[PDB]
RNA sequence: GUGGUGGCGAUAGCGAGAAGGAUACACCUGUUCCCAUGCCGAACACAGAAGUUAAGCUUCUUAGCGCCGAUUGUAGUGAAGGGUUUCCCUUUGUGAGAGUAGGACGUCGCCACG
RNA sequence: GCGGUCGCCUCCUAAAAGGUAACGGAGGCGCCCAAAGGUUCCCUCAGAAUGGUUGGAAAUCAUUCGAAGAGUGUAAAGGCAGAAGGGAGCUUGACUGCGAGACCUACAAGUCGAGCAGGGACGAAAGUCGGGCUUAGUGAUCCGGUGGUUCCGCAUGGAAGGGCCAUCGCUCAACGGAUAAAAGCUACCCUGGGGAUAACAGGCUUAUCUCCCCCAAGAGUCCACAUCGACGGGGAGGUUUGGCACCUCGAUGUCGGCUCGUCGCAUCCUGGGGCUGUAGUCGGUCCCAAGGGUUGGGCUGUUCGCCCAUUAAAGCGGCACGCG
RNA sequence: UGAUGGAGGUAGAGCACUGUUUGGACUAGGGGCCCAUCUCGGGUUACCGAAUUCAGAUAAACUCCGAAUGCCAUUCAUUUAUAUCCGGGAGUCAGACUGCGAGUGAUAAGAUCCGUAGUCGAAAGGGAAACAGCCCAGACCACCAGCUAAGGUCCCAAAAUA
């Protein structure tokens, strides 16, 4: 089951990115180091 | 040197390219005559509509 | 004669123009039947000509059928209006263009060969003539 | 049941050999690299050949059996 | 001459045969070293210079294959016409593919050691 | 009408730019991947022969040949072996703000994009990276949900409620989406139009149909051709079953019968003739021949057809399937 | 219109790929026949025969190749006179046939659907007997003048009993 997901910056809680993932292949919340435009630096974003 | 070209055939029922060639040569009504230089371009136009015109030196 | 397999169930009727591309000379047999006109030839016509030729030859000698009915043609049943897709395949044909050597024969005297080819020609729909090997 | 077909994608050459084009002009639309990008030419994500800089378009042959597009500024 | 390194559509290739290592390149000896194999110092990496042109590589011969390929003719066809018009023919211009005559066992550069 | 179809991608049709229709010929899509993305490094396949425990055509291994005959998540086309294919390490550029200029295009959209800035991944560096070899994997607005926001806040401060930004809720698949919300009968029917469009007749076509031929394997005791003639081939006719939709829908009356006929000949009888597997009487087949003639009933609306009884014969067709 | 340079895979042709395919050679191998059966090893049909090879075909959805044309472009050349853009006003969205290239159809249709050029539509005049779409040719008018196109010249009926 592949679903659209939102990656939110952990630092400022800003829903910066939209992506998608297969729940079965990745049961746990995804986490990626992405650039947060609000904070203007690379931060850890975790699916919401 | 020179080419005296006379239109001996109607342009009705002819391809638009041939009609445009006649117009570019500057011929009008049937039997309309013009004189042009003997350039390669002019001779090419004459060859294109050879079946509609008669050419003299 | 029918192809074992076909890439496409249905096919264009096509167009025949000019001399045949190849096979305009007798290759295997001593004598051959050359088409002087272009026309479709059905597997039925090919078979009829072949049977006539063999029967007159008394199975003495060898016969080659140079042409093969690769193409298929469809049709629509009576009472079927135009449209609703192409018709179901009906028969098989070989587009034969003038100059094609449809049949060849060998291992028989000249008169027997000429008579056998004459019978085959009357079975076929194209005008033909006899051609000897070179 | 037949009767389906996609919209034509207007592929092919969009600039003539010997033509002057502004930088970034699309020169050739293609599926795959039917023609390769040459001098001052880039290839887009969908294989489209575009001019990097202003210049004259030239279609050369890349070796024995491959074509190529270059843009030569004047 | 050899080693690097490039340009030009293989006319630069392939096959076959032959000669050479002066240097050079090579095989070649090892795994202590950085480095490594989903096992193997075979590879890659490193150290070294006993032996050998055997192979690679360079040079040379070879038209067997591959490659290039004129001319002529023809198919097709633009244009103008004709015919008995699913097709065919004439004039004019263009003109292949194929088959061939032949060409070709490469050439044009730069660097270093000789 | 029934069946099929409706949006998007690929090929052929498509006539060597592009585009190009048909209820034309073929297939696919409504996803998938946390790597099957990025980068650095490295690697080259499918098959075949030969040899080899279980092991056999074919599991795994080795040598050789092997230029792609493999693979490329997923259809096809194009492309890729200087890889876009395969393996490993590290990573998240499957980045943010954009964007000269282009392609496509009625609009809405769609596509490509160097380059600039911010801050990064890989790599020594060059440099590559704004997803995947490319091209489908999608849906306008309205309305609503969620998060953010230095925006507004109906006297003022708040609030309520909005705006902006981000994103979610479409088989609105009839896929440019009528409405938040909808199936049928009409022969009780009615109106406005159309010969733009069917049924009758005409027209065109002649596949089918009727008729006539070609070849002659054969049947005919022998013997292709007295007679019949397979497998095939070629025509004529315009009476059949059809195809098209050209006149007529501000009306061209439809079957059968009756009355009246008239014409064609591919002749049912009568007339002339050739051949005969013609002894004779009968015939068979073919040729010429359209002058005349070619029936009365039972059944059925019938045409047709069967039957009864006759006749020299009980012809086949056209004439708006002649003639309201 | 010429010159020059390009993009592209059609006609044609070809078999280098993929399909379809014919004959020959050879045969892996499969077949039934007998011996040998532990069904084991032959010996067979010019038995059938894969793949290979030779020769020969074939293709809208094959291509080692590949035109003529058309197309794009050039501060180019000759001739010519339109092209853009901005705005006011429209009508058109039933087309027809003819020639050529295709599909559908039956290589039928005055059929249907495209591409392409012409004409009709919206075009009178001459020819084709009559005959929108074919051939010749574009009517501003007057003439009891002349020359020609297609097509014609024995009579209807102008012109050759050339
Ligand atoms: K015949
Ligand atoms: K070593
Ligand atoms: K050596
Ligand atoms: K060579
Ligand atoms: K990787
Ligand atoms: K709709
Ligand atoms: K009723
Ligand atoms: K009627
Ligand atoms: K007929
Ligand atoms: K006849
Ligand atoms: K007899
Ligand atoms: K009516
Ligand atoms: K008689
Ligand atoms: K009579
Ligand atoms: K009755
Ligand atoms: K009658
Ligand atoms: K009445
Ligand atoms: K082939
Ligand atoms: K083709
Ligand atoms: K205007
Ligand atoms: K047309
Ligand atoms: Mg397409
Ligand atoms: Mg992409
Ligand atoms: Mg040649
Ligand atoms: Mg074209
Ligand atoms: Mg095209
Ligand atoms: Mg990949
Ligand atoms: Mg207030
Ligand atoms: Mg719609
Ligand atoms: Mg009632
Ligand atoms: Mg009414
Ligand atoms: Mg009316
Ligand atoms: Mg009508
Ligand atoms: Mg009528
Ligand atoms: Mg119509
Ligand atoms: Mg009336
Ligand atoms: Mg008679
Ligand atoms: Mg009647
Ligand atoms: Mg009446
Ligand atoms: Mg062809
Ligand atoms: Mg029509
Ligand atoms: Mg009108
Ligand atoms: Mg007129
Ligand atoms: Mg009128
Ligand atoms: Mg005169
Ligand atoms: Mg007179
Ligand atoms: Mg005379
Ligand atoms: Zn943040």
């Amino acid at each position: 089951m592949r679903v659209n997901i939102t990656l939110e910056c952990t630092s400022c809680k800003e829903r910066n990115y939209l992506t998608n993932k297969n729940k079965r292949n990745n049961p746990d919340r995804l986490e990626k180091q992405k650039y947060c435009p609000r904070e203007r630096k690379v931060t850890l974003h975790r699916e919401t | 040197a020179e080419l005296k070209i006379t239109l001996k055939r109607s342009v009705i029922g002819r391809p638009q390219n041939q009609r445009a060639t006649v117009k570019a040569l500057g011929l009008g009504k049937v039997n309309s005559t013009v004189t042009k230089p003997a350039n390669e371009a002019i001779k090419g136009m004459v060859n294109t509509i050879s079946h509609l015109v008669d050419v003299e030196e | 004669l029918v192809p074992k397999r076909v890439k496409h169930r249905r096919e264009f009727r096509g167009k025949m123009r000019g001399e045949a591309k190849g096979g305009k000379e007798v290759a295997f047999g001593e004598w051959g039947l050359q088409a002087t006109e272009s026309h479709w030839i059905t597997n039925r016509q090919i078979e009829a000509a072949r049977i006539a030729m063999t029967r007159y030859m008394k199975r003495g000698g060898k016969v080659w059928i140079k042409i093969f009915p690769h193409k298929s043609y469809t049709s629509k049943a009576i009472g079927v209006r135009m449209g609703k897709g192409k018709g179901a395949p009906e028969g098989w044909v070989s587009p034969v263009k003038r100059g094609k050597i449809m049949f060849e024969i060998a291992g028989v005297p000249e008169e027997v060969a000429r008579e056998a080819l004459r019978l085959a020609s009357h079975k076929l729909p194209v005008k033909t003539k006899i051609v000897k090997r070179e | 049941s037949n009767g389906r077909d996609s919209e034509s994608k207007r592929l092919g050459a969009k600039s003539a050999d010997g033509q002057t084009v502004t930088g970034g002009s699309i020169l050739y639309r293609q599926r795959g690299t039917k023609i390769y990008p040459g001098v001052n030419v880039g290839i887009g994500g969908d294989d489209t050949l575009f001019a990097k800089v202003d210049g004259v378009v030239r279609f050369e042959r890349k070796g024995r059996d491959k074509k190529q597009v270059s843009v030569y500024p004047v």
